[PDB]
DNA sequence: ATCGGATGTATATATCTGACACGTGCCTGGAGACTAGGGAGTAATCCCCTTGGCGGTTAAAACGCGGGGGACAGCGCGTACGTGCGTTTAAGCGGTGCTAGAGCTGTCTACGACCAATTGAGCGGCCTCGGCACCGGGATTCTCGAT
DNA sequence: ATCGAGAATCCCGGTGCCGAGGCCGCTCAATTGGTCGTAGACAGCTCTAGCACCGCTTAAACGCACGTACGCGCTGTCCCCCGCGTTTTAACCGCCAAGGGGATTACTCCCTAGTCTCCAGGCACGTGTCAGATATATACATCCGAT
């Protein structure tokens, strides 16, 4: 790069780079922290957040609302396949559950 | 008054000693009964070596007690 | 100021509603006692660790961070309360 | 008073970058903060362990890359690794 | 058939046995004596020098430390000694 | 003469309704009293932040909902529609919560 | 409290059956302070020497071992001149069943034969291990010049 | 004329004998070849240490034994004594392995 | 090149494993399902082991790599280091 | 306690206090390590090891043997209601399983 | 020769020679016990590190290890471990 | 196979309020330049051990057959649970008051990190003898067809 | 209820072997002693919110009656794993032989932590306004008894 702008803007990363570096340094993870690790980690975090936010926004739009709420977040996480596996242990507050009724319990013809 | 004294050889003997007797009086009685010289003798009771300058009255010794005798070999 | 028999405060309609959210159509009559026992055991497990966490820090009021840390320790991560 | 740090501005910027019209409430905002912190702790801890295994003492980029490969499932792992590689390449030059 | 008070005293406290407990090695000790030993001593039988940690853990949860037979015998033979303590 | 549904369908209606909402089904004060009783049984003279009580209630609700999901799965596997305590016991034993 | 009764029994049973070659009793008016006199075994180079030991009793007995110290300097691989003790039964293997008589007789037995397995002081143990005669001579002259 | 045991009275003997020993059950070379074939997809021309293959075999044996215990419990819960694929699937779903 | 090796897990081997598990009657369709789940488990463990080997710039799957992969998956193993 | 004796013998343990202290210091756990932490940790570790070994030896004596083998370790761990909970998610190689048979499968 | 690789073999053997004076232990069991000791040590130390970090501290004192032991072990084992460790530390300090 | 009630659910409109998005002051953490040194990359070498192959032998796997035990389907019973309604009970909301305790700030003092000399604990290598694996014969004990 | 034949399992004694335990040489890490910068223990102050109480709704819980449909026991059928005998296959053990790459050592260089200085990015606080919840009133999908 040109070594002119701020590090967060230098790498085109919305998430901060200095804060990640400080957290890695003072998090008791290793005696040394490389100069390239925080950029990579911030990029990964931003990409994950972007994916989750895109799915949640789609779910909210399909519900005729313009404000993301935890129910939409739970719908977005559960309906996907990869994000369901990644977050298979967490419990979203006020997230509800997916709608499903077992095929057996449905009324007979 | 009967009192038990036991040497380093494991022998215990009985001697009549009134409470008012001094330690040197007990040593003289020991000389009277066997005659083992008192210079090599040291008397032990209650973790304290008996001193001839104090009478047994102030030592607070009851009846049927047992004293220890240690011989100090002069030479070697 | 002690309390007694508060586990009966988890009334039968509440368990019915929880099951209906779970996806249950027909509920037997002996489910409620078993569910109350299970809930009591889970509460004991979480509260023990939360109280230990708040006792180590020499505090007197258990806080949300303590509860979420106990839940994370047991393997049930909780989002929406900090940390 | 005291100042407490959070990822509010960055997450909001990403949201406006992906959806120019939708907004986000407070509860979803705290949920996103918790998610970011949790993922950060997971990745950093795994990278620290992996660095310790090989008798190293520093966390370079490749430790984080391998930790990402270990943690995230397949398609997300590939996409995140590609994104991180692009970011580090852009940064270093 | 009936032990006397001379053999009924604690081997470490030299007092009438109060709330006896029986070790796996068939050794009887008073309850406060046992508690003091487990809290401060080397967690071994004073007489046999064998660890009782496994037995202690197994019997603590079910409250099986107590011995009903010896406790009843002592409390019936010498109620005055138990009451004065 | 009055119109009453055949037994079973309003249960399905309640299932459909309660799977869309996201409120807290258990009441607030009874749960608060229960958690206070357990805590005072652990350590006397304790105080609770309201956020702690809310977090505990949310965790318990999520755990119970998951347990009931697995219990229904077992009941359907046994060719029934009525969940019974043996199904809860089997689900817990398989999950490893009590062994 | 109970320690008072324990010490009363200990003094009583030491008095009725005094140990051979060892004499123990309380120097102070209080029961906690104690003194012991030990005379060397016949098959040893400690002939003609008597050693005094000071004993302090803890507030709790017999769960906590009583502290002991050498009043006179002793030349022995186990025993330093300063007065410290390196013995397993006193602290590591202490149990309530042990009595003061048992530990004193154990010390008397130790005085007969040095133990180089765990030497508190290395140079004296090495000198003793090198040859018995030099250690015997130095121990004899040491116990003659100091004890008497 | 030939002496034939009742069907189902020697399976219990096999259970008693196999629950008593500790040796490995699956054959060694088939497992090693299977491991090599599975591994060569991720990275080519790999090499293995015998200790690693032994550890993999032990872990797989323990996992399968546990899964079969769970399957037996699920099958018995349905008033049967025979395990079927649906029992394995139900046990795996309750454990949450395949989600 | 190697192919068609899942058949090495014979019917008697699965029967023996199930007998250790404590089952009495085994249906005829259990073997295929068992082979499938075993293949899935082997794939899952081998992926992590091979990635651990690749990071260290090595070319042999050491027992340590398998041990730490199993520990990561939640089924830690004793008896091969650790 | 008195000085001039090795650290492991100051508190009468058998596990190494110095090695535990070094492992805590150079293990990326915290910037500073207290002077009383390694002793306490070594005490806990030694207690747990002795607790395992006692039951293992009891099982070995039961099996008419004098050399402890992994099967004895598995028996000792699984037969104890509290050690089983602690080592719930571990696999001991060459260990086998506890002998059990469901009461339904037993013959009439 | 090779490098000096460390383990808890002699310490485990010394502990074994106290509970059972006349019972040896095989090599595989020795390795298993070594792995168990390492696992428990890492668990306790990691929990103590996290617990100290949560309170904005910088030292792993004895109290952090005590609370980590209390959290990790079940009831009776936790009580006995806490008692043993407290006795050991109070013997060491004086 | 519908047809008509009758119920509950879904849809359109006013409204109004509290939470969200934005602006402002500022201060603490991030950015830039410089220096020192240890961690890591790179090259070279050794030898451990991993792969490959050949031959024998035999425990193990594959195959086939008789059949008896179990899985599955259909029927009948009555008992437990669902559904609706009237009644009693305490949650929920508002408002107020008080103080125990969380949280912040200043002192300084004792605990812990760094550094150099050194010596004994613990690790690598050897060796041997006893516990255990194994074979062979015998006593003991479940098991089943037949009474 | 039992008797007895055939088969699997446990005991006991003798034989042999390999690996567990003890010993020796040694090299490096723990010990000891001293110094120095700072972490937190403590005392003091502030002020937040958690606890307690009181009054009024009305929403939820509770008890009850009636009906019906589902769990459970029973019976019958058929078909498919199981136990056992015979044959084919490759697992397993021992042996040899090569060289690939893991493990170690020596050298050099350059990346980063530490330090200081400077400044603006984001954090707490305050404010306006509109997105969504609520109430009211129609439109329509769906269930149930009966032809
Ligand atoms: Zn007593
Ligand atoms: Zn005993």
């Amino acid at each position: 790069s040109a070594k002119a702008c701020t590090r967060s803007s230098r790498a085109g990363l919305q998430f901060p780079v200095g804060r990640v570096h400080r957290l890695l340094r003072k998090g008791n993870y290793s005696e040394r922290v490389g100069a390239g690790a925080p950029v990579y980690l911030a990029a990964v975090l931003e990409y994950l957040t972007a994916e989750i936010l895109e799915l949640a926004g789609n779910a909210a739009r399909d519900n005729k609302k313009t404000r993301i709420i935890p129910r939409h977040l739970q719908l977005a996480i559960r309906n996907d396949e990869e994000l369901n596996k990644l977050l298979g242990r967490v419990t979203i507050a006020q997230g509800g559950v997916l709608p499903n009724i077992q095929a057996v319990l449905l009324p007979k013809k | 008054m009967q009192i038990f004294v036991k040497t380093l050889t494991g022998k215990t003997i009985t001697l009549e000693v009134e409470p008012s007797d001094t330690i040197e009086n007990v040593k003289a009685k020991i000389q009277d009964k066997e005659g083992i010289p008192p210079d090599q003798q040291r008397l032990i009771f209650a973790g304290k070596q008996l001193e001839d300058g104090r009478t047994l009255s102030d030592y607070n010794i009851q009846k049927e007690s047992t004293l220890h005798l240690v011989l100090r070999l002069r030479g070697g | 100021k002690v309390l007694r028999d508060n586990i009966q405060g988890i009334t039968k309609p509440a368990i019915r509603r929880l099951a209906r959210r779970g996806g249950v159509k027909r509920i037997s009559g002996l489910i409620y006692e078993e569910t109350r026992g299970v809930l009591k055991v889970f509460l004991e497990n979480v509260i023990r660790d939360a109280v230990t966490y708040t006792e180590h820090a020499k505090r007197k009021t258990v806080t949300a961070m303590d509860v979420v840390y106990a839940l994370k320790r047991q393997g049930r991560t909780l989002y929406g309360f900090g940390g | 008073r005291s100042r407490k740090e959070s990822y509010s501005i960055y997450v909001y910027k990403v949201l406006k970058q992906v959806h120019p019209d939708t907004g986000i409430s407070s509860k979803a905002m705290g949920i996103m903060n918790s998610f970011v912190n949790d993922i950060f702790e997971r990745i950093a801890g795994e990278a620290s362990r992996l660095a310790h295994y090989n008798k190293r003492s520093t966390i370079t980029s490749r430790e984080i890359q391998t930790a990402v490969r270990l943690l995230l499932p397949g398609e997300l792992a590939k996409h995140a690794v590609s994104e991180g590689t692009k970011a580090v390449t852009k940064y270093t030059s | 058939a009936i032990p006397s008070l001379s053999e009924c005293q604690c081997g470490i406290c030299m007092e009438i046995l109060v709330e006896p407990v029986t070790l796996p090695c068939n050794h009887t000790l008073c309850k406060p004596c046992f508690q003091s030993t487990v809290e401060k001593a080397s967690l071994c039988c004073p007489f046999c020098r064998r660890r009782v940690s496994s037995w202690t853990r197994y019997h603590t949860r079910r409250n099986s430390l107590v011995n009903v037979e010896l406790w009843t015998i002592i409390q019936k033979h010498y109620p005055r000694e138990c009451k004065l303590r | 003469k009055p119109h009453r549904y055949r037994p079973g369908t309003v249960a399905l209606r309640e299932i459909r309704r309660y799977q869309k909402s996201t409120e807290l089904l258990i009441r607030k004060l009874p749960f608060q009293r229960l958690v206070r009783e357990i805590a005072q049984d652990f350590k006397t003279d304790l105080r609770f932040q309201s956020s702690a009580v809310m977090a505990l209630q949310e965790a318990c609700e999520a755990y119970l909902v998951g347990l009931f999901e697995d219990t229904n799965l077992c009941a359907i596997h046994a060719k029934r529609v009525t969940i019974m305590p043996k199904d809860i016991q089997l689900a817990r034993r398989i999950r490893g919560e009590r062994a | 409290h109970m320690a008072l009764k324990r010490i009363n029994k200990e003094l009583s049973d030491l008095a009725r059956d005094p140990p051979a070659q060892i004499s123990a009793g309380p120097v102070g008016d209080d029961m906690f302070h104690w003194q012991a006199t030990i005379m060397g075994p016949n098959d040893s180079p400690y002939q003609g020497g008597v050693f005094f030991l000071t004993i302090h009793f803890p507030t709790d007995y017999p769960f906590k071992p009583p502290k002991v110290a050498f009043t006179t300097r002793i030349y022995h691989p186990n025993i330093n001149s300063n007065g410290s003790i390196c013995l397993d039964i006193l602290r590591s293997q202490w149990s309530p069943a042990l009595t003061i008589s048992k530990v004193l007789l154990s010390i008397a037995s130790l005085l007969d034969d040095p133990n180089p397995d765990d030497p508190k002081v290395p140079e004296i143990a090495r000198i003793y291990k090198t040859d018995r005669d030099k250690y015997n001579r130095i121990s004899r002259e040491w116990t003659q010049k100091y004890a008497m």
